[PDB]
RNA sequence: UUGCCUCCUAAAAUGUAACGGAGGCGCCCAAAGGUUCCCUCAACCUGGACGGCAAUCAGGUGUUGAGUGUAAGUGCACAAGGGAGCUUGACUGCGAGACGGACAUGUCGAGCAGGGACGAAAGUCGGGACUAGUGAUCCGGCACCUCUGAGUGGAAGGGG
């Protein structure tokens, strides 16, 4: 008696990265997914590998725009 | 030559070559060259084409060839195989109708011989 | 094989740059594509050797 | 400068005879016939493709417009097909080839066909339209009879603008179909 | 049983073992890539020669139950599914900033120049909807080079 089970596969640390509220610089990774779960928004550009990635400097936002969830960076006003 | 899709034979007497059409035989050709007035011995090199077409005239306007003919053909196959005649019946086992002797001739219709 | 690697090779210069993969059973004959050799310095037909 | 019998005849009295025969409430409420379709599945393209190139010339001759080859959707074992093959053939008549193609139908087809007792009434499928086979080819005209090989049927259908059954068969009586009367 | 990918156990950030519970991989495509354009199924109901529980045609209902080369999960009806024209960016020289890790490995990327493809234009294209389809160091072969060449000029050899 034995068992044909037992073999595994690696974790691939997937998940959100950065969160709402914080402040981020151009070409920063925010969210790492195998499907479109979320949606690129504004200033935010969709990589290969279904990976989010800003573009200007600013501060993260998630939001929801018709039936979709979303990531949007806003124009930090300059100092 | 050609006629009603039949292709007349390179070289043959025309006695033959109006047999060789589905509807037309033997005596039949021999009577349709008598009435014609054609010679029925000279070959097909010397053969003319309104001579043909008006023999096509005639014989499409007083007979039936081909396609029609095997369309009552079947028509009657069917309707006799259809009302369970007795020609019906024999077509179905796909024997001779008139009776003869099935014992042992009769090869013809039956087709190849198998063993058993 | 099945899948032999092959090298594709400029026509003026005939310098080996590319190297691709092909199903010789579905494609007996050779490959024509057109590349980018940067020594020519411009778009010419490579012939695959 | 020229205009086909049979949409003459459609347009002057048939229409006045439906408006004052069923009391419609505006003037385009009269059912009009729409298109023609013209087909025929073989089912022996899976072994021999070659009667399709015979059922395309059939069909050329017939109609005068170079009709479709369809594939099929599914594969099917126990029917020894599979995705890919041609099954059957279609084409779809409109305006004055459909008039033209339905006035030679009715004028030299029907009358010619061998043992014709009319044509049920029970063909529409409740919305007004009619659909009807047929198992010999050779009965049209245009094709001539020695060039067949084989016996091929076809299916034709003709949809109009009716609402329901009884204004789509009033208006084809009209047009005057050899109807069964029952 | 010994490596890689997917799910649960894994206690709603990441991570978390056992001879615990279930499955695949050591490929494939010269189009199943790029671009431009157009369309939406399965199922059910009603009528039609073979034809029937299912083949092709017509009408009506139909918001995801069909489909996505390959196992699972995450997604996709705006399509990433289906149909068509052109074409090889399945490039060269580069790379601001990050993703996780003991170390060596792995992954994403706006943007500049050369010369291209697609489209009237805005614009996309550094292989394939995403995650598996693979192997360090030493030694040696092949093509090329404005590198070196044991006194000098060559050559042999050594180099990128
Ligand atoms: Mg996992
Ligand atoms: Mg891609
Ligand atoms: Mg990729
Ligand atoms: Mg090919
Ligand atoms: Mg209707
Ligand atoms: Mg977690
Ligand atoms: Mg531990
Ligand atoms: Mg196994
Ligand atoms: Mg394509
Ligand atoms: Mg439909
Ligand atoms: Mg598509
Ligand atoms: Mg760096
Ligand atoms: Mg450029
Ligand atoms: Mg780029
Ligand atoms: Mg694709
Ligand atoms: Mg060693
Ligand atoms: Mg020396
Ligand atoms: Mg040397
Ligand atoms: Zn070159």
């Amino acid at each position: 008696s034995s068992s044909r089970n037992g073999r595994d596969s690696a974790a691939q640390r997937l998940g959100v990265k950065r969160f709402g509220g914080q402040v981020v610089k151009a070409g920063e990774i925010l969210v790492r997914q195998r499907g479109t779960h979320f949606h690129p928004g504004v200033n935010v550009g969709r990589g290969g590998d279904d990976t989010l990635f800003a573009l200007a400097p600013g501060a993260v936002e998630f939001g929801a725009k018709r039936g979709r969830k979303t990531v949007n960076i806003v124009p930090v006003a300059r100092p | 030559a050609r006629l009603v899709g039949v292709d007349l034979p390179r070289d043959k007497r025309m006695e033959i070559a109006l047999t060789y059409i589905y509807g037309i035989g033997r005596t039949r050709s021999n009577e349709i060259l008598a009435a014609t007035g054609i010679d029925k011995n000279m070959r097909t090199k010397d053969l003319t084409d309104d001579q043909v077409t008006v023999l096509r005239d005639y014989i499409e306007g007083n007979l039936k060839v081909e396609g029609d003919l095997r369309r009552e053909v079947q028509a009657d196959i069917r309707r006799k195989i259809e009302i369970g005649c007795y020609q019906g019946l024999r077509h179905r086992r796909g024997l001779p109708v008139r009776g003869q002797r099935t014992k042992t001739n009769a090869r013809t219709r039956k087709g190849p011989k198998r063993t058993i | 094989d099945v899948r032999p690697k092959i090298t594709l090779a400029c026509e003026v210069c005939k310098h080996r740059n590319y190297i691709t993969k092909k199903n010789r059973r579905n494609d007996p004959d050779r490959l024509e594509i057109k590349k980018f050799c940067p020594n020519c310095g411009t778009h010419q037909p490579h012939k695959e050797s | 400068k020229a205009l086909p019998r049979l949409k003459q005849r459609y347009r002057e009295e048939i229409r006045e005879a439906l408006q004052q025969e069923f009391n419609y409430a505006n003037v385009m409420q009269i059912p009009g016939v729409v298109k023609v379709v013209v087909n025929m599945g073989v089912g022996d393209a899976a072994r021999d493709a070659k009667l399709i190139n015979g059922a395309i010339n059939d069909l050329a001759l017939i109609t005068g417009q170079k009709p479709e080859v369809r594939r099929a959707r599914k594969s099917i074992a126990q029917f020894k097909l599979r995705e890919g093959m041609p099954i059957g053939a279609r084409v779809t008549l409109r305006g004055d080839r459909m008039w033209e193609f339905l006035d030679r139908l009715i004028s030299i087809a029907l009358p010619r066909i061998r043992d014709f007792r009319g044509l049920s009434p029970k063909q529409f499928d409740g919305t007004g339209n009619y659909t009807f086979g047929l198992n010999e080819q050779s009965m049209f005209h245009e094709i001539d009879v020695d060039s067949i090989d084989r016996p091929r049927g076809m299916d034709i259908t003709v949809v109009t603008t009716a609402t329901n059954d009884a204004e789509g068969r009033a208006l084809l009586r009209a047009l005057g179909f050899p109807f069964k009367e029952n």
